[PDB]
This record gives C-alpha cells, structure tokens and sequence, in this order.
C-alpha cells in the first residue's frame, strides 16, 4: 500500500516498529558496554563507571531480548526472506551482546560494593 | 442496548481500546514519580523502570485512530475499508465475514469471541460474557437482516452457519 | 513497488534518505546546543564547552540546511502532501536552529580568545 | 570501439561510475588522516571536515549495482527492467526512448547527450565528445538494427525523429 500512508499515521504497519525498537536497544546498550569497557581498561575512574544502575538496565536487556525475538514470531509469516533475515540476525547479535555483558558484570564483581 | 446496536442504522463506526492502556500507564508513571521508595540502601534507583513506562505509553498513546468504518451502509455497498483520510483496503464482497471463535485454556475453559473477518477489518468481540452458548444465530439474523454477507461458526462448513455472497 | 525491496538495497529510492540525514543532523546539532547552553547556565566549565570546534560545526550547519532544501526540492514532485510538509517542517526547524545558535555564539562572543 | 559496442549482442548490462567517487573519496581522506595542517594556533581543529568525508564516501560506495539489463535480447522481448535478484518495472513496449538532450551555460554553448528513457532507466551519455552534431541518426539507426524501438529528438515530434512502436 501507500507505505506512504503506512508510515503515515494513526498507528502503523504490522509489528515492525517493534522490531526495529530491538534496534536502538542494541544501539543504546552498545554504547553502554562501550562506555563500561573503556572506563575499566585505561581511565580507571570507578566513580563514574555503571557500577550504580545495575538490575535496571539488565531488566531493559531481557525485555529487549523478549522483544526481538516476538518482534521475530509475528513478522515471520510475511513469507518474505529478507524480512526473517533482518529479524534473526537482529536477535543473533542482542543475543551475543547481552551475554557479553553478563559475562562483563560478572567479572567485574570485586569492584561495586560489599554484601 | 440489544434493540439500540444490532440496527445500526446504515454504516457502524468502530474504535480501539488502546487509549485507555496509554491514559492508565500515563497515571501509573505519574503517581511513580512523586515520592516513590527510597532504595539509595539498596544501592540503585528504579527510575528507568517508569521511563521504559513513559515510552511504551507515549508509543501506544500514539495509537491514533479515527472512527473505523465500511460501507455498511444498508444499500448495495461495496463493504470498501474507510477511515478519515486514508483508505486502503477495497474488494467485491467474499472477504467480510462474521465467524465465532473458541479459545481454551489447560483446565479445558472455553471462552467465545467473534470478529468481522476481512483484510484488516475490527472485531466483534462482545461485553465480556462468554460462558455458555445462549442463542448462536440470533446475532448472526440481525446481521443478516442488516446487510446479510455470512455469518461462520467454527471448524470447517460441515453445518450449522449460513453463507449469503460467494465467489464460486 | 516492493518498499521491502525498495528498502532492499544496491542503493534505494529518489531523494528521501538524503532528507532523513537532515533530520539526524538536527539530532545532533541539538544535543551539541543543549549541551553548549547547560554549560553557560549553571555549571560553569568553560574548560569543556564547545569553544575549541567553532567553525567546522557551522560547515556542518550550511551543509544540512542546503542537503534539507535540495531533498525538498527533489521529492516535491511526487505529488504528496505529505512529503512536501515533511520535507518543508524539517527545513523550518533547520533553519530556525542555526538562527538560534548564530545567536548564541554572537552573544558568547567575549569568552572564546582574541585577536 | 566503433564497430564492437552497437552491435550489442542479446542483452546489453549497464553499471554506475559513483564506486569511482567514493573510491577517490576513501583515499583522499586516507591522505587527509596522516600527518594534516597543524593549525592548533588557529584554535581549531579540522578532522570534521575528513570526518563528513568518511560518511559521505562510505554512503556513496554502499550504492553497490549489478549489471543493470533489460530484455534488449535481440526477440519479442519485452524490455523489462532485469536486476540480478530483485525486478522492478514492467512494460510492454511505449516506454523505452533513446532521446537527445541539450544543455547550455550562460555563454550559450551547446552539450548534446543521450538517455536511454524508460521507467528508472540508465541513460547513452557517450564519452566526454560533444561540440558538434558529426552524424546524429547513424547510431540510431545501428539501434533501430539492434531492436528498433525509437530515436526521439530533441523539442516535440515535427521531423527529424523516428519511432517505431506506438500505444495510439
Ligand atoms: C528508559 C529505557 C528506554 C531504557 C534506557 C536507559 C537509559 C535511560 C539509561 C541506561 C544507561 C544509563 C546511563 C549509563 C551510564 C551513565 C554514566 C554514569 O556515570 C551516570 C549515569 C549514566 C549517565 C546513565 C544515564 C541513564 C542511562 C542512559
Ligand atoms: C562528521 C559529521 C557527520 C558531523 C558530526 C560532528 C561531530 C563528529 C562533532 C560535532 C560536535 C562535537 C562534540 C562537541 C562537544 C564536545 C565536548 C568537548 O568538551 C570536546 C569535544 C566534543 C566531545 C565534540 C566531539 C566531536 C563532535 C561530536
């Protein structure tokens, strides 16, 4: 149709959007792991470091995860290759990427606080 | 409210729901804010949590929608999708539909909505009463006496449900 | 035709693309400007304003508003409404945006060095 | 390279001279990278300039083109527009022109080049010689030995111009 008035408005198109939210979750958390990296390799300035938003942002990881993948479930049946493409490979790299960060934090353990 | 809607003089007009999800979620965020818990003691803050809130409900309020109708209208209408501004969906009949559907739960619960069927038409779900059967068809006749296109039960045709336009 | 394949690839539709560039170019250019006004409000630390890239971010500034004219001026013909006021909305703001900073580097003119 | 390109045995292929660019761009930044102007005295540093050359360079080499063809195969084809993988336009005949187009600078000298017209088409721009008008209809007639479809001019119909197929 009009992708034209699809984009334009009172809504939008069948799920998309909401793959491509997982997009800017990644793009975000990128930046996030880049960040907690770079402050735990050379700068060593813990003070600012992500040591204080912890749970939060591993919540925003699992519904991220959550997302893509429905994202995925509901845009597979367009029976379209590229589109499922663009789905998995979207969930592939969230997938990497919030492991990698589960493995950062669980490394760097002597370094917040005591319990 | 049974001799009020099942009439619907000429065309119907429908709209979503989702507003009321953005409306609830726009109050929940806002009574979050003032004076939430004091967590500093267990060493982070939750305000993240209300602001994935404020952008799952500023994208559902963004659900904008003017008054869902067809050509209904009690005439030879072509049943073509309408809505202020943009249309997108035509088609010579054999598309809309009204078909019950069942749904079940573990325990063996069934529960029954309906929906106008078509491409990318709205429901017909009811006001929440799906325990028995009661009456079936009788909806099923006014609608036909509205306009009369079909009205499907479950499963395949087998019986029990009227076909009134066919494509052949 | 196929926006998915339009979207697709080897390149991509007329114009459009180069009009979104605009729009992220006014992205940053307003964070750079939140970030230059909270610097001369409140915290004071005029070390680590945008004083020192001065002249390549005002390139920048000219270059978006003639890449937003001529994406205007390339995608009016597709007979839309809607394009033409997309296209026309994120020239307004460009413009308004430079106006806004012209402003404001005019004003802070007494803090960067002199000759 | 007279006699071998008219011919143009079965299809034709077509590709984009913008990979030329972005790979003068990649390596003129390459060399605006190492060892620039110091010109810290004019308190300013200038890598956002290279910086807008990395963007604008790696946009214009993702333009990637396979071998742009039509059914210009020497039969009934019928000149759709041949992509390897995706397909776009289609159209039996009427479409696909050769047209001689003209440009002039406030001197008032004259450019002549050529475009192969059709629905998201490539164009004929022939190889930087055009001051003179020299034979004009010679290759349109090679064309026309090839498929013969059209050969347009330049203002409306008048003389001076041949078609071949018409839609009426
Ligand atoms: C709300 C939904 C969309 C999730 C997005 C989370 C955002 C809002 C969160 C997650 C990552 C966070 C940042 C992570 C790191 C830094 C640097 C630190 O020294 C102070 C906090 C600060 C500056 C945070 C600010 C808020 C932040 C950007
Ligand atoms: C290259 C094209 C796309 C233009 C993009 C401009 C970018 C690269 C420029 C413009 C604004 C710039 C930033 C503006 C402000 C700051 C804070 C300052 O204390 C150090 C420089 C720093 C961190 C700059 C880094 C580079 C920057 C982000």
């Amino acid at each position: 149709m009009r992708w034209r008035d699809r984009i334009a408005v009172l809504c939008f198109p069948p799920g998309l959007m909401l793959t491509v939210a997982a997009l800017i979750l990644f793009f975000i958390h990128m930046g996030v792991f880049a960040s907690d990296v770079h402050n735990f390799c050379v700068i060593h300035n813990y003070d600012h470091m992500s040591f204080r938003y912890t749970v939060v942002l591993i919540f925003s990881q699992v519904i991220s995860i959550g997302w893509a993948a429905m994202g995925s479930l509901y845009a597979e049946m367009t029976g379209d290759k590229f589109l499922r493409c663009f789905a998995l490979t979207i969930l592939i790299l969230n997938g990497a990427m919030f492991f990698n960060r589960l493995c950062l934090e669980f490394l760097a353990i002597n370094y917040r606080e005591e319990r | 409210m049974c001799w009020v809607m099942p009439p619907s003089v000429f065309v119907l007009e429908y709209y979503l729901d989702t507003l009321w999800k953005g409306t609830m979620l726009f109050i929940i965020c806002l009574v979050f804010i003032s004076c939430n818990v004091l967590r500093e003691v267990k060493y982070q803050e939750t305000w993240c949590f209300p602001a994935y809130g404020m952008v799952i409900g500023l994208w559902l309020m963004l659900s904008s929608i003017p008054q869902r109708r067809l050509v209904l209208n009690h005439t030879r209408g072509m049943y073509h999708f309408s809505i202020q501004g943009r249309t997108v969906c035509q088609g010579p009949m054999h598309l809309v539909y009204v078909r019950l559907a069942l749904s079940s739960d573990a325990y063996g619960g069934r529960f029954f909505q309906l929906v106008l069927c078509g491409h990318k038409l709205e429901p017909l779900v009811l006001v929440q009463l799906s325990e028995r059967y009661e009456q079936m068809e009788f909806l099923g006749r006014h609608l036909a006496r509205k306009l009369n296109i079909n009205y499907f039960d479950y499963l395949a045709s087998s019986y029990r449900h009227v076909v009134r336009h066919w494509p052949l």
